């Protein structure tokens, strides 16, 4: 098995999600099927997991384009916000885990108030007093550290209640704060936004409190260049530091369009990536709505090529990944005709990537993947998963497991494919047809057998079976091998009253009775021998026959005139035993019709037979 | 013999490879016929899969009986130690690990080198990624090679787009580029070669240590190799201004 741990557990899942689209029940939430998987690894994938669901679990237009909802002004305004609130649910774990050594070890006391949490986070990330601190404390900590940490960890309740303990100190800010917690969006009033940005900007643009500075601008959303070093040293407190202070409809203005083009445009991979910490980087990108350049980047981590495929199929079957219309392109570009913003993911490569590493082995995993390309078609037309089903099938020659067994007694045990689709007409003629293509008939016939296509199975069985028609029949022979599977064919054609073209048919019928007069004639049975080659009316015994048997074989198929001359030399060798052995006026005037016969057929080797038919019937005289 | 395993199809490959470059053109159907049974190798240069829980569980739970691809094989508690300790040492999944061992049995080498069936496993390993590698540079060695026929130098040429740098022919045609494979790939054998000293050096500070010199000595042929392909692959402008600025860096952190 060519699949990791991890690996196997997410195709587990993945053939679930497929059972219950596959008997029609309900859609459940894909994101919760590969999280599921997670928490059997380490946090780092959990806690991915944990963001996509949260930045994917945004209210949608059911039966929408992909496109037009990622285009949209509405859907970009709330992933903003989904995302504003991980990286402040993500960093009151931080403060947690800071103030006791284990999740476990603050709950069992207690989760505290957010106000008491971020007071006892105080405490250690500052103890010494810092100097420029300004407005005074509050119950023993600077005012402004405390509004800080409230909204970092997004309890805005919290900071206000601070607020209220220091009403005389922070003067006119009062007002200002009561404001934006009651306007949604995190935005205040032009008017008041207004004036305590002209109030900063006036004689606070350099303030000894960087908490002070870090509030106002949170606020306020100014001071766009100015990454408040002082207070956001950590990458998540860049991301939410900057998400609060994007805007939508030209001076210190920041827009998400601009900030998640400037993220990875100036500060790409090569930036975010010298830490060897790879998911702080797709951390920066599916946090900025960039969800495809994530993904194309994840994928390219050979230890989390797992992780990006299916974070690519939850954006898949909610209908918000943009897919590359054109297969020829690579894994991660830019339309030609959409804005240069936004980006598009090659799913249908990316999928055909990750199966061929486990599609040689095991091969029912790789079709709960493709089943997912169900939707798309190629240039040609052929139906992407269809395709890819016959491509698995050419390569893994695995038709009992996945097609579905035919056994010789009649029966078609399904396979795995018959799950997804009941029209499994063409894919076993494509399979059938390439294996036709390859010379190996005896697989074709099987094949094509399996999809009760007569038309062709006649046809190559009609091919194996005329070069071992004089041949001798032995044990474990290709004699026995072809006509053993031809009889097998007889009877489940007769049995079911199947049946080819007369041609094709009577052809396949008259085959298998010359093999039958070769077997009776090798083993010595001349007199059984010989009454088989007289019911079939194919060598005349009688000169009247000679004319009406003579234009029979004019238009009686080559597989048959290949083996004229065998017949005849079977024949009169048999006529010729019986002589040996009134009846021998019988047995001459046979024989002459032999040698007339083949005097007016032009056949394989006429010369050397026809010399050798007519000194056998020298010495019957 | 036909039916040759991992390990004896690579040592097979290679021989073919030698005899092409030192003027010795009799196995070019031969050569053909292997190129196409491992397709699946050339793809990935060297990639490990990661230890699982799912079946360290459950082959100790059961080791009664085992089921790999089509052929089954009866586990007893000696040869499921040597599964559990190779896993360990190398960091490589139970089931691909138990086959490493496996093909052990069948050749029959632990009279042949008269050690361990546990080592055997660390040597049969590392042979695979030699080989794997070794092969790709005489490939690209022979594709440029000025000494002999046109045609045969461009067959092999063509190939290697393909088999190695995953690039289809010009007459057809979401998968990762070569390079960033490449340098993934030889990143991996740095951190391999690093963990092998602190763990060799803390129980050292054995009938193994010229196991551990001839690991050694694998670990830098293969580096050897993936860097000349690497140059090889840069040869061919199949570059771009992320993979300078990656290398510099690497450089530049360099101790």
């Amino acid at each position: 098995s060519s699949l990791d741990n991890i690996e196997m557990a997410y195709a587990r899942q993945i053939y679930i999600y497929n059972e219950k689209i596959v008997n029609g029940h309900l859609q459940p939430n894909l994101v919760d099927l590969c999280a599921s998987v997670a928490e059997l690894d380490d946090k780092s994938i959990s806690d991915m997991w944990t963001m996509v669901k949260q930045m994917t679990d945004v209210l949608l237009t059911p039966a929408t384009d992909a496109l037009k909802n990622r285009s949209s002004v509405e859907v970009r305004m709330e992933f903003v916000r989904q995302a504003l609130a991980y990286l402040e649910q993500s960093y009151k774990n931080y403060t947690l885990v800071t103030v006791f050594g284990n999740l476990h070890q603050a709950q069992l006391g207690g989760v505290p108030g957010t106000y008491q949490l971020v007071r006892s986070f105080l405490n250690i990330k500052l103890p010494a007093p810092l100097p420029g601190l300004q407005d005074g404390e509050v119950e023993g900590h600077p005012v402004w550290a405390l509004i800080y940490y409230c909204m970092r960890c997004g309890d805005l309740l919290a900071a206000s209640q601070v607020v209220n303990r220091a009403q005389h100190q922070l003067g006119e800010f009062k007002t200002w704060f009561q404001e934006y917690m009651n306007s949604k969006d995190r935005r205040l009033s032009p008017a008041t936004e207004n004036k305590l940005r002209l109030h900063y900007r006036r004689a606070l643009r350099n303030n000894t409190d960087p908490y002070k500075r870090a509030v106002y601008c949170i606020i306020g959303r100014c001071d766009v260049t100015d990454n408040q070093s002082e207070v956001a040293d950590k990458t998540e407190d860049y991301l939410w530091l900057k998400l609060n202070q994007v805007c939508f409809d030209p001076q210190d203005r920041l827009t998400l369009s601009q900030f998640q083009k400037q993220l990875l445009e100036d500060y790409g991979e090569s930036h975010f990536t010298v830490n060897q910490q790879p998911f702080l980087y797709f951390q920066v990108l599916f946090l900025t709505a960039q969800f495809e350049a994530a993904v194309a980047f994840l994928f390219r981590m050979e230890r989390l090529r797992c992780h990006a495929v299916h974070v690519a199929l939850v954006l898949f079957e909610l209908k918000l990944l943009l897919k590359s219309s054109g297969q020829s392109a690579q894994l991660l570009s830019h339309e030609p005709g959409d804005p240069p913003c936004l980006r598009r993911l090659n799913f249908v490569r990316l999928l055909m990537l990750y199966t061929r590493k486990f599609e040689s082995t095991d091969p029912r995993e790789a079709l709960q993947y493709f089943y997912f390309l169900r939707d798309e078609k190629d240039s040609q037309g052929e139906n992407m998963f269809l395709r890819c089903v016959s491509e698995l099938v050419i390569e893994s020659r695995e038709f009992d497991m996945i097609l579905g067994k035919l056994e010789n007694d009649g029966s078609r045990k399904p396979g795995v494919i018959d799950k997804f689709t009941s029209d499994t007409k063409p894919i076993i003629n494509k399979v059938a047809s390439v294996a036709e293509n390859k010379g190996l008939f005896e697989e074709a016939a099987k094949l094509y057998d399996l999809a009760k296509n007569a038309d062709k199975v006649l046809e190559l069985m009609n091919k194996l079976l005329s070069p071992v028609v004089p041949q001798i029949s032995a044990p474990q022979s290709n004699k026995e091998r072809l006509k053993n599977m031809a009889l097998s064919i007889a009877e489940r054609y007769r049995a079911q009253g199947i049946s080819a073209n007369k041609f094709v048919d009577s052809t396949f019928y008259l085959l298998l009775d010359l093999i039958t007069f070769f077997d009776e004639y090798h083993s010595g049975h001349i007199d059984r021998a010989f009454d088989i080659i007289e019911r079939l009316k194919l060598v005349p015994l009688n000169q009247e026959s000679v004319e009406e048997r003579v234009a029979a074989f004019r238009n009686f198929s080559d597989e048959i005139r290949h083996n004229l001359s065998e017949v005849l030399l079977a024949t009169m060798n048999i006529l010729f035993t019986q002589f040996k052995r009134d009846r021998d006026s019988q047995l001459r005037s046979q024989a002459r019709t032999l040698i007339t016969f083949a005097g007016m057929i032009p056949y394989r080797t006429s010369g050397d037979t026809n010399a050798r038919l007519v000194q056998m019937e020298v010495l019957m005289n | 013999m036909t039916d040759l395993r991992k390990l004896e199809a690579l040592q097979a490959l290679h021989a073919e490879l030698v005899a092409v470059r030192q003027h010795r053109f009799e196995g070019l159907q031969v050569l053909e016929t292997l190129l196409e049974e491992q397709t699946d190798a050339f793809k990935a240069l060297i990639a490990k899969p990661a230890r699982d829980t799912k079946d360290r569980e459950a082959l100790g739970k059961e080791p009664k009986k085992l089921k790999i691809g089509e052929e089954e094989y009866s586990l007893n508690e000696d040869f499921v130690n040597d599964c559990l300790k190779l896993a360990d040492e190398l960091d490589l999944n139970e089931k691909e690990s138990a086959r490493i061992l496996i093909d052990c049995d069948a050749e029959g080498d632990v009279e042949t080198q008269s050690r361990p069936l546990w080592e055997c496993g660390v040597i049969r390993f590392h042979q695979e990624r030699k080989y794997l590698l070794d092969c790709m540079r005489l490939i690209l060695e022979i594709a440029a090679d000025e000494d002999i026929d046109a045609g045969l130098q461009e067959s092999f040429g063509v190939a290697a787009e393909d088999k190695i740098f995953g690039i289809p022919p010009p007459w057809e045609r979401q998968v990762k580029k070569f390079i960033p494979r490449c340098m993934e790939a030889m990143k991996g054998v740095r951190s391999m070669l690093q963990c092998m000293a602190d763990k060799a050096n803390a129980r050292n500070m054995l009938d193994n240590q010229e196991t551990l010199d001839f690991s050694r000595l694998s670990l830098v042929e293969q580096h050897e190799c993936l860097a000349s392909i690497l140059h090889a692959a840069v040869q061919r402008h199949h570059a771009t201004i992320a993979d300078f600025q990656d290398f510099i860096k690497i450089l530049r952190k360099w101790d």
